[PDB]
């Protein structure tokens, strides 16, 4: 069963930094290119960060570039994101969102308000 | 909530299946496939003359 | 409290992994590891269907195994006659983006829908001799992606509004709508008794419904993405799925499980489309790369392929008397297949 | 008579 | 559906009428349109067919150079110009429609009929009349020259009543497919060559005289009907 | 210099390209994809080429013949074969010609009313200009061949010459001003494959007609004249370079689609 | 061949007439994919070609200069587009309608355009951008409370194009952040491609009457590309 048992988050104090780890199972992990996506508390579900299935393309909003890395363990099919300088805007639940098919370069529906291949969501309350 | 209490829900109806083993699942179905062999076309074409495609 | 709900929630899906796990007690490679391969299957376009002025999505043979509709986003059904090659009809389309047709088991009705909500029920037995639209089976909240004919008074429709309804065409309302899918349903196939039908629904979810019942009795969930097709196999007892993970999988009812995996690492695209043969040891499986693999449904070795279409192939028929696959492509044509001895 | 490659390959 | 023809009547030996039908309720330009004649007192004859869009007209020999077949399809109309008319041609002149494709029902619906008054297979059906009582179960033969079954397999034989003042109503076509308003009182069978036309359980709406007919090849050619009397 | 181009090479070259285009044509003829205006004027243009290589080659195969002492016509029964044949390879060469100018037409209308282009070239009036072309390919020929003693017939076919290069030329031209154009539109967005494209067209086109209108206007130049006969000499080369153009199109036009090849590949 | 046989035959070869028909109109009219968000203004786009020329879809059929164009805005469909929109694979166009004003929710446009753009589907599909709403754009720019460069630090170092034609008056802050904009979707669309489809930027806004003539030119200049690609002339 496609399951994203995304963690690593709770409170944190601006400028701090977390790892966020999403355990990925029963899809092949490395055929999928993987996205981070977010809903700070009222907005929208935002997209924050992609990594391709080689792990050798990246992409961030900006409004997190420097901020945030996303990483990527093939053998241990789990999604990092390794945001690392913190600040009350990113006060949002994070979601592990999968691409929806393998080997396309292309994501529609990540951001979908449902989306069947996305994690459960990590909260993550910065002070 | 109401979501996730009706999936509960369904979970519940889905446990209670009475399942039966993989093998005679197996069984069942390749006993249909020699049960309709002949009686495919796909599987054992049928003489030219019986196609109605090319008749 | 969510916490609690999502905690039950892992717990009878563990519950359901570890019955399933139970009566896993050998696979259906092993079982059918002794019966003797089906030989090279060879299919030779005995008829090309060509008039669509677009891509098709969906076909369906009639029961008489002879009358085919295809729906183009051209805005056109036709009805073939495919012994003669023959429009039989040409049916005007309100809405071009058309995604789906059925033709009714007895041929007095067909159906088509697709981007604009409606399914529209087309009367081909019509004493003014012009097929016309009967209903528009309007209350759909997204795309309709697959219909199926009961009944001529009742017709299963599955929508991109992540459900499924059956309607009384007499009345146009839905007399029972099916709600646990969480992506857009994509494919329905109706059991050979009707009672039930199953539909696979962009979740990798394959859900097994109770026309009457109104209620999911079985979720399978082996896929790894957007199930584009679905057939149950011809006992009913089994189904097929093929999914944008480039696999196939067939899935026992009564198991509750994923009896094989019909996949090639030479095979990277989506399924488009998926039937059985007339005995169920053929599983034709159309593709995103242009054509269409048969596997053997018991081994899971690809018996042949259809390599014919220019295009994505997007449907895939098998005749009710067996005679003949028809495969449908982007491409505009339509492509009927057997072979010979 | 001459049965000539073309037509006009010579003058006149 | 409803057919109607004019421009019957009177005419002099060589004269000439135009026969207009009038089409009104059904697609008539995606009908192929028959005239069949019915001579006073005689059986059904096929007279001109003109098909979907003209594209192809076939005539009784009777009138091939003499009778032309038309249609306007913008104003749902038929025309037969007929000419050089004879006291052959005096008939009950029936407007009938039909559609070819598969499982279409060919002469399914028959116009009232004008009558003109000037001043190849064999179809027998060999009892000109039976006399029945209501309940009974009759059967009805017919016969052809050539069998009809041809090889796709369709065996071919139509059957229509004609009730005493009504046109003819097609009841079977290619030999057993019952027609969408006839009761399964009727059911048709036969070898190609030879045909039966069983009623099961008559009613008196089930009186009046019985055409078999072929429509193998044209000329279209019908029996010469079986009357039934109640 | 004589090139001196022999029979052998001539019948050679010759059923090369009859190979060429009818594997063109049959691939059209097949593969209905391909009932397509402009791959019906490719069509035609292969079948012009075709009959020009066929004629050619048949016209080679007789006077092999009759010299090898295999054939014995004389006077006006070979004056009249002579004379069909070559009002057959006159008529396939306007054909020809004209197909390449339809060509260009189809491909501008395509260009420039590229949004009406399904409004205005179509397989009716694709079929009509293709009847009307064969036809008057037909019976200029006839009246070429037949009046093939009078001035005004070189000068006329020299002059269709002149009017197709500067047709095809014109067409071509314009539609690589409409490449740069979107080139330059392309580079101004994103911050020579098109004229290489119009030197292959326009080259293989001059380098393959015009040898052959060149020594059918030096008649009108030279009934009699030493350097202008130098050139008369090199007639069967300007013929053999007419068949290499009956080669080279079937790849400048049809296998310049994938679809082609695939249709070649399928057969 | 039976005569009932030989008059279906005669029944589909009118059938086939009738489908040539339906050929030269459906070749002859020009489809178009309307996308945007809730912000973009694509419904005023439609009002605009309308007037001046739990339904899933909306047909918006408009003509300039004889030529015919059907423009299909998505109706009422789920927020998840992959499967329908493959349905649009044989556009002419999609008119990737974009509210440029709206920096917080162009990063969701961007993506939505990059999702687009790289579908397997719309790999030959070229898009035109509507960049709608540059009146408020230009007021968002000098009544600048919301900076650009929070959301794309890119801007920052960004300045505007040698290309660039701002219409007179316009304050040169409003053209470095109108063309970041596009630029931001360009560096998308030059990214994949290999020239089977591009990407044609326009700024607009709602009182703009030319935007049918605008989607008119986009859509010659598309099918000369192509052309002049089959020819291997660009
Ligand atoms: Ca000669």
């Amino acid at each position: 069963q496609v399951q994203l048992q995304e963690s690593g988050g709770g409170l944190v104090q601006p400028g701090g930094s977390l790892r966020l780890s999403c355990a990925a199972s029963g899809f092949t992990f490395s055929n999928y290119k993987m996205n981070w996506v977010r809903q700070a508390p009222g907005k929208g579900l935002e997209w924050v960060s992609d990594i391709s299935q080689s792990g050798a393309s990246i992409s961030y909003t900006g409004s997190v570039k420097g901020r945030f890395t996303i990483s990527r363990d093939n053998a241990k099919n789990t999604l990092y994101l390794q945001m690392n300088s913190l600040k009350p805007e990113d006060t949002a639940v994070y979601y592990c969102a999968r691409c929806p098919a393998p080997f396309t370069r292309d994501c529609f529906d990540v951001t979908s308000t449902t989306y069947a291949y996305r994690g459960q969501g990590t909260q993550v309350t910065v002070s | 909530i109401a979501q996730a209490r009706k999936l509960v829900e369904q979970l519940k109806m889905e446990a209670n299946i009475d399942r039966i083993k993989v093998s005679k699942a197996a069984a069942d179905l390749m006993a249909y496939c020699e049960a309709h062999a002949k009686e495919d076309p796909l599987l054992t074409p049928v003489p030219a003359s019986e196609n109605p495609f090319r008749e | 409290e969510l916490d609690q709900l999502r905690q039950e929630a892992e717990q009878l899906k563990n519950q359901i992994r570890d019955a399933r796990k139970a009566c896993a007690d050998a696979t259906l490679s092993q079982i059918t590891n002794n019966i003797d391969p089906v030989g090279r299957i060879q299919m030779r376009t005995r008829r090309t269907l060509r008039g669509h002025l677009a891509k098709i999505y969906a076909m369906h043979w009639g029961t008489d195994s002879r009358l085919l509709v295809s729906a183009s986003q051209d805005g056109k059904l036709i009805i073939w006659d495919s012994y003669t090659t023959n429009k039989v009809h040409a049916i005007p389309l309100r809405s071009s983006w058309v995604m789906t047709c059925a033709y009714a088991p007895s041929g007095n009705y067909v159906a088509c829908g697709g981007l604009d909500n409606i399914c529209s029920i087309y009367n081909l037995k019509t004493r003014e001799g012009n097929v016309r639209v009967s209903r528009e089976l309007a209350g759909h909240t997204g795309y309709l992606s697959c219909c199926r004919f009961l009944d001529d008074n009742q017709i299963v429709t599955s929508s991109g509004d992540t459900t499924c309804a059956l309607w009384d065409i007499e009345t146009g309302q839905q007399t029972t709508t099916f709600t646990g899918h969480t992506g857009d349903v994509m494919s329905l196939s109706l059991a050979p008794d009707t009672r039930l039908f199953v539909s696979g629904a962009c979740d990798a979810s394959a859900k097994l419904w109770d026309v009457r019942e109104g209620m999911c009795r079985q979720t399978f969930t082996g896929h790894e993405s957007d199930i584009n097709a679905i057939c149950f196999f011809p006992n009913g007892n089994a189904f097929a799925t093929g999914s944008d993970d480039a696999t196939c999988r067939l899935f026992d009812l009564r198991a509750d499980q994923e009896l094989m995996t019909y996949s090639h690492d030479n095979i990277i695209c989506g399924i488009t489309s998926v039937s059985f043969s007339k005995s169920g040891r053929l599983l034709l499986a159309g593709y995103d790369d242009f054509n269409c693999n048969v596997w053997d449904a018991l081994k899971a070795d690809r018996a042949g392929v259809l390599a014919g279409h220019d295009n994505r192939v997007s449907c895939l028929g098998v005749t009710d008397d067996g005679m003949a696959v028809a495969t449908g492509s982007w491409d505009s044509f339509l492509k009927i297949w057997n072979g010979s001895s | 008579y001459s049965l000539e490659h073309x037509r006009w390959g010579k003058p006149v | 559906v409803q057919l109607v023809e004019s421009g019957g009547g009177l005419v002099q030996p060589g004269g000439s009428r135009k026969l207009s039908c009038s089409a009104s309720g059904f697609a008539f330009s995606s009908f192929g349109m028959h005239w069949v004649r019915q001579a006073p007192e005689k059986g059904l004859e096929w007279v001109a067919y003109i098909s979907s869009g003209s594209g192809t007209i076939y005539y009784a020999d009777t009138v091939k150079g003499r009778f032309t077949i038309s249609r306007d399809d913008p104003k749902n109309t038929l025309f037969l110009q007929m000419t050089s008319l004879r006291s052959e041609d005096t008939a009950m002149y029936y407007c009938v429609r039909s559609i070819y494709y598969y499982g279409s029902s060919p002469f399914d619906f028959w116009g009232q009929g004008t009558t003109l008054t000037v001043s190849d297979i064999v179809m027998t059906q060999a009892t000109s009349s039976v006399p029945v009582t209501p309940g009974e179960s009759v059967s009805i033969s017919c016969r052809s020259s050539k069998s009809l079954l041809h090889s796709n397999g369709n065996t071919y034989l139509y059957w229509f009543l004609q009730r005493p003042g009504q046109s003819p109503q097609l009841l079977i076509y290619r030999m057993s497919n019952l027609a969408s308003g006839v009761p399964d009182r009727f059911s048709g069978s036969g070898s190609g060559t030879a045909f039966t036309l069983t009623i099961s359980r008559l009613e008196a709406e089930d009186v009046g005289v019985y055409y078999c007919m072929q429509h193998l090849e044209y000329p279209l050619t019908f029996g010469a009907g079986t009357k039934l009397e109640l | 210099l004589e090139v001196s181009i022999s029979d052998g090479l001539f019948l050679s070259l010759g059923l090369v390209s009859l190979v060429e285009n009818a594997l063109v044509v049959a691939t059209i003829a097949k593969n209905r994809n391909l009932h397509s205006p402009m791959y019906c004027f490719i069509c035609c243009l292969a079948l012009s080429d075709l009959l020009v290589s066929g004629s050619n080659v048949l016209e080679t195969a007789v006077i092999l013949l009759l010299e090898a002492g295999a054939l014995v016509a004389r006077a006006a029964v070979l004056q009249q074969l002579d004379n069909v044949i070559d009002v057959i390879t006159c008529s396939s060469m306007l054909s020809s010609l004209c197909f390449l100018g339809a060509i260009a037409v189809d491909r501008y209308i395509s260009i420039f009313y590229a949004l009406r282009y399904h409004s205005i070239v179509t397989l009716p009036r694709a079929r009509r200009a293709v009847a009307a072309i064969w036809v008057a390919s037909v019976v200029f020929s006839t009246l070429f061949i037949a009046y093939y003693d009078h001035v005004a017939v070189l000068l006329c076919l020299v002059v269709f010459f002149l009017a197709m290069l500067v047709l095809m030329a014109v067409l071509y031209v314009h539609m690589l001003a409409r490449a740069c154009q979107h080139a330059q539109g392309i580079a101004r967005l994103h911050k020579l494959k098109g004229a290489v494209t119009l030197t292959i067209l326009l080259g293989i086109f001059f380098l393959c007609w015009g040898p052959f209108f060149l020594h059918l206007t030096l008649i009108v130049l030279c009934p009699e004249h030493p350097t202008c006969g130098c050139i008369f000499k090199n007639f069967n080369l300007f013929l053999a370079l007419i068949i290499c153009n009956a080669i080279i199109d079937p790849l400048i036009y049809a296998f310049h689609s994938q679809e082609l090849r695939r249709t070649l590949k399928e057969v | 061949l039976s005569a009932e046989d030989k008059a279906a035959v005669e029944r589909s070869k009118m059938i086939e007439k009738q489908l040539q028909k339906d050929k030269q109109v459906y070749r002859a009219t020009h489809r178009l994919l309307l996308l945007g968000a809730d912000n973009s203004g694509k419904s005023t786009i439609v009002k605009q070609m309308r007037i001046y020329h739990t339904s899933g879809i909306f047909e918006t059929k408009f003509q300039v200069d004889k030529v015919n164009f059907h423009m299909f805005d998505v109706g009422a469909q789920r927020d998840e587009r992959r499967k329908w929109i493959q349905c649009f694979n044989d556009v002419t166009a999609i008119i990737f309608v974009v509210d440029s004003s709206d920096y917080n929710r162009l990063q969701e446009a961007l993506n939505d355009f990059k999702s687009i753009w790289n579908n397997r589907w719309l790999r030959t599909i070229s898009v035109i951008l509507f960049l709608n709403k540059q009146d408020l754009l230009a007021e968002k720019v000098l009544a600048g409370k919301s900076k650009i460069e929070d959301y794309f630090p890119e801007f920052a170092r960004y300045t505007t194009p040698e290309d660039a034609t701002p219409e007179p008056g316009e304050d040169p802050r409003v053209t470095r952040a109108k063309y970041f904009i596009r630029d931001e979707f360009l560096r998308i669309s030059t990214a994949s491609g290999d020239g089977r489809h591009y990407c044609y930027p326009h700024f607009t806004c709602s009182v703009d009457t030319e935007n049918a003539r605008r989607i008119f030119n986009d859509c010659r200049d598309i099918i000369q590309r192509m052309h002049l690609r089959q020819y291997e002339l660009l």
